[PDB]
């Protein structure tokens, strides 16, 4: 498998920002980030297709967050903004296959152990 | 000698018009019916062998499992004449569909001589394709065309395309633990060629150095044009792309190419 060694996340106010990273031991063609919010589904966030650079992003986060890469493909971050109540949860890193398929149903191949976001 | 005839699909009974496509195994009709004067298209595909029998009924199954479909043509009825009352001496199958208006590169042609299509104008054509495609691979197993090419789609009377030529597509059978990829990603490098197609006029079998007006389908031609099928995206990759670049420019890309209709 590969490895995922993630960071940011923490507390915030609402409205306020906050920024995940996630850097993989290996390539993989698509990495996003998947949440779970108290009594909740998982639910998939944010996914991006490494050689295009193309993003995917559930309608619940649409226009707030953004997800980017590094030059070497090792590394995706997302920043998170305009933060609000609902954005409480635990929010894991994930490889997958299929970044539309990972926005609807978190299906992923490999996920990180995971980082507590709080909103307020 | 099949124009001129009448012919009866059950409780339908109907004359058989003009020819629309000649070709290999099959021809193509317009057909009417004959008490309720609505028409039809109709195809008659011959058989001699119980090999093309059986791809025959399988194209028949297709149709009719995916019918229901705004961008599939929709199946109305199927029947058969044995070797000893039909005018060949060899099988014959009719398959029955809505009739469309015709095939879209003939009204391109039209178009082209008017300059290069709009960016709002290939949205509606690829996403509407792409969505005919999706709802293949959505089946249960996936369904794969495995003949995607521009050449056999088809716009509707309500100026939509319509995708049909089930006759290669392939599935697998007794279905009752997987998803592994079974053909998908070859659908989608030949939709990818039909993107490039309509934006640059030529088969990509490189984009422009400079485009200013395509620009903003560059980055999915070249995610669907992808050499290594696992970095090639899915259809729902490439559909939840399209609809985000529709919602953009404010276009409902599922409706009518008012523009080809002239
Ligand atoms: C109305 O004039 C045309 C109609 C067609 C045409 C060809 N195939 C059709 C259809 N098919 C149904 C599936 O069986 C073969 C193709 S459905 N509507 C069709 C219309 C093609 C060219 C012209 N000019």
């Amino acid at each position: 498998q590969v490895q995922l060694q993630e960071s940011g996340g923490g507390s915030v106010q609402a409205g306020g920002s906050l920024r995940l990273s996630c850097g993989a031991s290996e390539y993989t063609s698509r990495m996003g980030w998947f949440r779970q919010a108290p009594g909740a589904e998982r639910e998939g966030v944010a996914c991006i297709h490494r050689q295009s650079n193309l993003s995917y992003y559930s309608d619940s986060v649409r226009g707030r967050f953004t997800i980017s890469q590094d030059n070497a493909k090792t590394t995706a971050f997302l920043l998170m903004s305009s933060l609000k109540p609902e954005d409480t949860a635990i929010y894991y890193c994930a490889t997958t296959t299929d970044c539309a398929a990972f926005v609807e149903r978190a299906t992923a191949i490999t996920a990180g152990q995971g980082t507590q976001v709080t909103v307020s | 000698d099949f124009v001129g005839q009448t012919v009866e699909l059950g409780e339908l009974r109907l004359r058989v018009r003009r020819v629309l496509a000649e070709g290999g195994f099959a021809f193509v009709y317009e057909a009417q019916d004959v008490g309720s004067g609505r028409e039809y298209a109709l195809k008659r595909l011959l058989s001699n062998e119980e090999e093309k029998n059986r791809a025959i009924i399988q194209e028949v199954c297709f149709m009719k499992k995916l019918s229901g479909h705004p961008n599939i043509v929709q199946f109305c009825s199927a029947a058969s004449i044995g070797k000893e009352e039909s005018d060949t001496g060899q099988a014959e199958f009719l398959l029955l569909t809505e009739l469309c208006k015709g095939q879209l590169v003939e009204f391109l042609k039209k178009m082209e001589s008017r300059g290069p299509l709009s960016c709002d104008t290939v949205l509606k054509i690829f996403y509407q394709t792409c969505r005919a495609v999706q709802h293949m691979h959505r089946q249960k197993p996936p369904i794969i065309h495995r003949d995607l090419k521009v050449e056999n789609l088809l716009l509707s009377n309500q100026g939509t395309i319509k995708l049909c030529d089930f006759g290669s597509a392939t599935t697998i059978s007794h279905y009752p633990y997987s998803n592994f990829p079974i053909g998908e990603k070859q659908d989608i490098w030949a939709l990818g060629c039909i993107l490039y197609l309509l934006c640059f006029r030529q088969h990509p079998f490189s984009i422009p150095p400079h485009d200013t007006q395509y620009t903003v389908f560059h980055s999915l031609i070249r995610a669907m044009l992808q050499v290594n099928p696992e970095e090639r995206l899915s259809i729902a990759e490439v559909v939840h792309q399209l609809q985000e670049i529709a919602a953009a420019r404010n276009v409902n890309p599922k409706s009518p190419i008012t523009e080809l209709l002239e």
